[PDB]
DNA sequence: AGAATCCCGGTGCCGAGGCCGCTCAATTGGTCGTAGACAGCTCTAGCACCGCTTAAACGCACGTACGCGCTGTCCCCCGCGTTTTAACCGCCAAGGGGATTACTCCCTAGTCTCCAGGCACGTGTCAGATATATACATCCTGTTCC
DNA sequence: GGAACAGGATGTATATATCTGACACGTGCCTGGAGACTAGGGAGTAATCCCCTTGGCGGTTAAAACGCGGGGGACAGCGCGTACGTGCGTTTAAGCGGTGCTAGAGCTGTCTACGACCAATTGAGCGGCCTCGGCACCGGGATTCT
């Protein structure tokens, strides 16, 4: 049995150093079809287009969350939360 | 020389908004840089959007898709109702 | 020809957001990020849905493209390589 | 002919033509069409026109009856849409929103 | 005679040697004023890590020698 | 051979980061930084 | 006497209520004279140049300020310290 | 020389309490003015860049807030 | 009349004549002058010198012989400058630098 | 139709560079991208500046600000150093 | 002890790079209209100066309150195993519309003439910046009943 | 000792006087905007090829879902002592008002090299094929980490 937070560690090394997709290929590009029910209807995509889409998802995301990784160690944590979330969206500007 | 600005426009939609309300110099100042910042962006967006298309003009079409673009919801709603009519009324003339 | 699919959102799964966060160098996690991300992600993707389908809607098509995905993301300062 | 100016005819008070110059002179596309600065004219009218009237109604808020810088900077971040738009720009006099966290407040 | 060694962080420290010493000497001398054990010290002087057994004179060392400290 | 720019051990040829220091190979014009 | 943090919020509403500059011009000037001669030697600079400049100067560091408020009280802190500095820049992206 | 230490502590006080902040550390002085002078350097060199692509020795708030507006920074009421 | 290239002229691998027709054609100015074609090729030249060595360098650190775009991303948020320059960007299948917080590794 | 990159011109880049190293198809685009992004900055950029100064012609002087204000530093001083020794062999030829 | 990952060697496969065909657009050269390079002149705001006044910074002390461990707790994410589920790959078919070519038509650049709208200029006058006095809202400590 | 309150001091909105410099309005004009007509290319419109996208189906799992055990990290109370708010006296020099000189920004005449347009062309760059090697994936040790 591993102590809790090596695996995470290892992880965290794996995901670094690896470069591939991470969000399910399915279900974002029904994701994002369900998103453009709203504005058109009928609309048709590209693959290109879904899976440029997926690759500014990720980089958002990941960036994201080195921000909120950097908010909780600025709190003294380990640990993300949401008012680690809306303090670094607040913070780069979108809320 | 001549140096133009917004002045006499920005000021006659002042009037006609606000019967009765004086504005200052450096408000109008204010006023004018915002009304060439806006034109700056929605006529670069709108010429982007011109080369991008491969089309060499700018009419009321990508006018008004670079208005949507830029402008947030109810703002750019009524900003392209009111494009609408203008451009409307300005060619039944 | 096309049904409408609701419920949906949910697709971003719990593993999924745990990868992302090992990717960007996360620690730990509680147990509200995974609603929080996936209510943020749908807002990324909505505002630039609305971008990229105005495009497609001047370009007067009806497929919406990576070059549109990529017009869309240098608008909003995300420019993105290696699509056009 | 009588003269009628292309803002009249188009029922605006911005001046038409001078964008119409400024478009073409401003080399942002080699042809520009007929109705695309009665267009632009008539969205930097109605955003003129909604900024002015919500400094207008801080400029009365505040019973001073002139325009000031301040009541344009309370004007524009006091819209969320406005603000958006204008989260770059920066207001020359225009200070700050009267703003402090609650918890900030003495306990 | 004094020498001139050089960190990764731009911090210099100075030490007061003779031509005769060996390098784990100058080693011993940074650990005693710097706490920084021989076996932590990778030293490059005319682009040469400076092997422990030799001394200072082998690798022509003179007055004022700029050196530079790896720690691993 | 090349010489490093940081810690400036005399890398081989074949090394395309520095053997200790572990830095990147730069240009004859531009070198590394700190 | 006044409890510590009565005369400090009377400060942030006095200051909060008006809208003028808050620098000293004269040392603003000099300051930026001092950065110039780095660039070109003998420069000529109008009132109003150094006047915007200082005016961007100003409302740069509030809203820097305002965002390190943010950091701070995020922390469950009421004082600011320079970690907040630093955390609000990286976030932001300017470092 | 040194007229960085000109920005006042007094100064960087008031700056902080229109930012809406109540107490204030000792490193946050010279924090500031360290950043302050950063951001100086950029907007600085930009605008002399500026005027030296326009023939001129004289620095004018017109290039200035072009330095402003292309750092994102843009700044309304000086014209342009 | 033999034709010798404006490339082939300036030392240059970089097209030349595409750079002013491009120039041209998409109307940033009313007219391009000559050397402005020239000059920017030869700055295009540079920077792609720049990114493919550093890419080179950092793909046979890795011992491969193909440039990829995680090479690419590793050269471009290696190189501070070049980071910079790009601060605002997202490359595709791009990854990240390994780097973690000191504090979550054990001392 | 003809479709126009900078393939050729990038491969010549790198085979200057690093005679054996290859590059595949994605890093290849991301190559496109960038001379792409680089000229659209860096020439809107001279059109702007010239635009400010009033001069309705782009030239290397132009360019050499423009590249003076986008690339930092190093970059911006081996740029110009390239490009006016690019320039003087140009003129000299 | 047990799991993760590097080192080394085989096999395949597909796509990267080299080679052939084409065509179109970059070269060469001349012409010509003009953008600006340059010289000249003007005036204005920008630098430097002076002195005075007082607003503000410096410095000192002093209390005090909050930042920083330190501790204990507790509950909640994390690792692991089992179940299940839908993602993925490869195959099928339909056809929607993306993109292309040809025709034509009409719309805008361009030129000319005319003319009046906005800009530089000038001047009365009132919004308000400032001053004084005041009553009320805040704030704090000393005093009092439980 | 702890919660409640009165009153003194301080800060501040509110009630008026003032004098003032910017603001808005009247005016000459001239230059940029508007009316007429041309023409030639940009773009709308019709028809088509087929690229690619949508839909779907059958396995095969890698991965998602769920539940459990538990140790680790978030959180709260505590204490202290140290750094900072607050106030006061002092010292500095910032800012106001004026003067002066002039370097340099800005406007004007000129003429000239500099760049757009057009004709002919030919080679460079792009589209398509063929192959082989560089890397993905495979397995067995060996080392490293927990
Ligand atoms: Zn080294």
């Amino acid at each position: 049995r591993y102590r809790p937070g090596t695996v995470a560690l290892r992880e965290i090394r794996r995901y670094q150093k690896s470069t591939e997709l991470l969000i399910r290929k399915l279900p974002f590009q029904r994701l994002v079809r369900e998103i453009a029910q709203d504005f058109k209807t009928d609309l048709r995509f590209q693959s290109s287009a879904v899976m440029a889409l997926q690759e500014a998802s990720e980089a958002y995301l990941v960036a994201l969350f080195e921000d909120t990784n950097l908010c909780a160690i600025h709190a003294k944590r380990v640990t993300i939360m949401p008012k680690d979330i809306q303090l670094a969206r607040r913070i780069r500007g979108e809320r | 020389t001549r140096k133009e600005s917004y002045a006499i426009y920005v000021y006659k939609v002042l009037k006609q908004v606000h019967p009765d309300t004086g504005i200052s110099s450096k408000a109008m100042s204010i006023m004018n840089s915002f009304v060439n910042d806006v034109f700056e962006r929605i006529a670069g967006e709108a010429s982007r959007l011109a080369h991008y298309n491969k089309r060499s003009t700018i009419t009321s079409r990508e006018i008004q898709t670079a208005v949507r673009l830029l402008l947030p919801g109810e703002l750019a709603k009524h900003a392209v109702s009111e494009g609408t009519k203008a451009v409307t009324k300005y060619t039944s003339a | 020809h096309r049904k409408v699919l609701r419920d949906n959102i949910q697709g971003i799964t719990k593993p999924a957001i745990r990868r992302l966060a090992r990717r960007g160098g996360v620690k730990r996690i509680s147990g509200l990020i995974y609603e929080e991300t996936r209510g943020v992600l749908k807002v990324f993707l909505e505002n630039v849905i609305r971008d990229a389908v105005t495009y497609t809607e001047h370009a007067k098509r009806k497929t919406v493209t990576a070059m549109d995905v990529v017009y869309a993301l240098k608008r909003q300062g995300r420019t993105l390589y290696g699509f056009g | 002919a009588k003269a009628k100016t292309r803002s009249s005819r188009a029922g605006l008070q911005f001046p038409v033509g001078r964008v119409h110059r400024l478009l073409r002179k401003g080399n942002y596309a080699e042809r520009v069409g007929a109705g695309a600065p009665v267009y632009l004219a008539a969205v930097l009218e109605y955003l003129t026109a909604e900024i002015l009237e919500l400094a207008g109604n801080a400029a009365r808020d505040n019973k001073k009856t002139r325009i000031i810088p301040r009541h344009l900077q309370l004007a524009v971040r006091n819209d969320e849409e406005l603000n958006k738009l204008l989260g770059r720009v920066t207001i020359a006099q225009g200070g700050v929103l009267p703003n402090i966290q609650s918890v900030l407040l003495p306990k | 005679m004094q020498i001139f060694v050089k960190t990764l962080t731009g911090k210099t420290i100075t030490l007061e040697v003779e031509p005769s010493d060996t390098i784990e000497n100058v080693k011993a001398k940074i650990q005693d004023k710097e706490g920084i054990p021989p076996d932590q010290q990778r030293l490059i002087f005319a682009g040469k890590q400076l092997e422990d057994g030799r001394t200072l004179s082998d690798y022509n060392i003179q007055k004022e020698s700029t050196l530079h400290l790896v720690l691993r | 051979f090349w010489d490093c720019s940081v810690c400036t051990f005399r890398n081989s040829a074949e090394a395309f980061k520095c053997s200790i220091c572990d830095v990147r190979k730069g240009t004859s014009t531009r070198k590394p930084r700190i």
